RNA sequence: UAUUAAU
RNA sequence: AUUAAUAA
Protein backbone atom coordinates (compact mmCIF):
# COMPACT_ATOMS: atom_id res chain seq x y z
CA UNK A 1 0.00 0.00 0.00
CA UNK A 2 2.92 2.37 0.72
CA UNK A 3 5.47 1.32 -1.90
CA UNK A 4 6.01 4.65 -3.68
CA UNK A 5 6.11 6.75 -0.50
CA UNK A 6 8.60 4.48 1.27
CA UNK A 7 10.77 4.28 -1.86
CA UNK A 8 10.85 8.07 -2.18
CA UNK A 9 11.68 8.59 1.50
CA UNK A 10 14.53 6.06 1.31
CA UNK A 11 15.79 7.96 -1.75
CA UNK A 12 15.58 11.16 0.30
CA UNK A 13 17.73 9.57 3.01
CA UNK A 14 20.31 8.50 0.41
CA UNK A 15 20.38 12.01 -1.05
CA UNK A 16 20.80 13.51 2.43
CA UNK A 17 23.87 11.36 3.08
CA UNK A 18 25.14 12.18 -0.42
CA UNK A 19 24.95 15.91 0.31
CA UNK A 20 26.56 15.52 3.74
CA UNK A 21 29.46 13.43 2.42
CA UNK A 22 30.20 15.68 -0.55
CA UNK A 23 30.12 18.67 1.80
CA UNK A 24 32.56 16.95 4.15
CA UNK A 25 35.03 15.67 1.56
CA UNK A 26 35.10 18.67 -0.83
CA UNK A 27 33.99 21.78 1.08
CA UNK A 28 32.79 24.74 -0.96
CA UNK A 29 32.76 23.01 -4.36
CA UNK A 30 29.06 22.26 -4.89
CA UNK A 31 26.09 24.19 -3.51
CA UNK A 32 22.68 22.53 -3.69
CA UNK A 33 19.66 24.60 -4.75
CA UNK A 34 17.00 21.92 -5.32
CA UNK A 35 16.38 18.27 -4.44
CA UNK A 36 13.61 16.08 -5.86
CA UNK A 37 12.72 12.44 -5.17
CA UNK A 38 9.93 10.53 -6.93
CA UNK A 39 10.97 6.98 -6.09
CA UNK A 40 14.18 5.52 -7.48
CA UNK A 41 14.79 8.75 -9.42
CA UNK A 42 16.86 11.60 -7.97
CA UNK A 43 17.38 15.07 -9.44
CA UNK A 44 19.62 17.91 -8.24
CA UNK A 45 19.92 21.52 -9.36
CA UNK A 46 23.36 22.70 -8.22
CA UNK A 47 25.95 25.38 -8.93
CA UNK A 48 29.52 24.29 -9.67
CA UNK B 1 40.80 22.54 33.97
CA UNK B 2 38.35 21.97 31.08
CA UNK B 3 36.46 24.78 29.35
CA UNK B 4 33.92 24.65 26.53
CA UNK B 5 33.50 26.36 23.16
CA UNK B 6 30.93 26.24 20.35
CA UNK B 7 31.16 23.78 17.45
CA UNK B 8 30.23 24.96 13.94
CA UNK B 9 29.11 22.42 11.34
CA UNK B 10 27.80 23.34 7.87
CA UNK B 11 26.13 19.93 7.60
CA UNK B 12 24.07 20.50 10.74
CA UNK B 13 20.54 21.79 10.20
CA UNK B 14 18.33 22.71 13.14
CA UNK B 15 15.36 24.78 14.24
CA UNK B 16 16.31 28.27 15.52
CA UNK B 17 14.19 27.59 18.62
CA UNK B 18 16.86 25.11 19.74
CA UNK B 19 19.51 27.84 19.76
CA UNK B 20 17.23 30.34 21.48
CA UNK B 21 16.33 27.83 24.22
CA UNK B 22 19.99 26.87 24.68
CA UNK B 23 20.60 30.57 25.27
CA UNK B 24 18.43 30.35 28.39
CA UNK B 25 19.80 26.96 29.47
CA UNK B 26 23.45 28.01 29.31
CA UNK B 27 23.07 30.78 31.88
CA UNK B 28 21.54 28.33 34.36
CA UNK B 29 24.01 25.51 33.66
CA UNK B 30 27.43 27.21 33.72
CA UNK B 31 29.72 29.46 35.76
CA UNK B 32 31.47 32.36 34.02
CA UNK B 33 33.38 34.39 36.58
CA UNK B 34 34.41 35.18 40.12
CA UNK B 35 36.77 32.38 41.14
CA UNK B 36 36.67 30.02 38.13
CA UNK B 37 34.87 29.48 34.84
CA UNK B 38 33.56 26.64 32.67
CA UNK B 39 33.38 28.68 29.45
CA UNK B 40 35.55 30.67 27.09
CA UNK B 41 34.79 34.34 26.51
CA UNK B 42 33.58 33.67 22.96
CA UNK B 43 31.21 30.97 24.23
CA UNK B 44 29.75 33.40 26.78
CA UNK B 45 29.35 36.01 24.03
CA UNK B 46 27.44 33.54 21.84
CA UNK B 47 25.21 32.52 24.75
CA UNK B 48 24.45 36.19 25.46
CA UNK B 49 23.51 36.75 21.81
CA UNK B 50 21.25 33.68 21.88
C1' U C 1 -15.98 1.47 -16.71
C1' A C 2 -13.15 2.96 -21.65
C1' U C 3 -8.37 4.82 -23.49
C1' U C 4 -3.65 6.81 -22.57
C1' A C 5 0.40 8.79 -19.93
C1' A C 6 3.79 7.28 -16.04
C1' U C 7 5.65 4.03 -11.48
C1' A D 1 -1.46 -4.03 -9.51
C1' U D 2 -1.03 1.82 -8.12
C1' U D 3 -1.95 7.04 -8.84
C1' A D 4 -3.49 10.64 -12.33
C1' A D 5 -5.60 13.08 -17.22
C1' U D 6 -9.88 13.10 -20.84
C1' A D 7 -14.49 10.60 -22.65
C1' A D 8 -19.17 8.32 -21.19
Amino acid sequence: NSTLIANSMHNMAIGTLMQREVGREQPGVLTFLSEQYVGDDTLFYTKL
Amino acid sequence: QIILDLKIDPGERMDPAVRMVAGVVGHLLFTAGGRFTNLTQNMARQLDIA
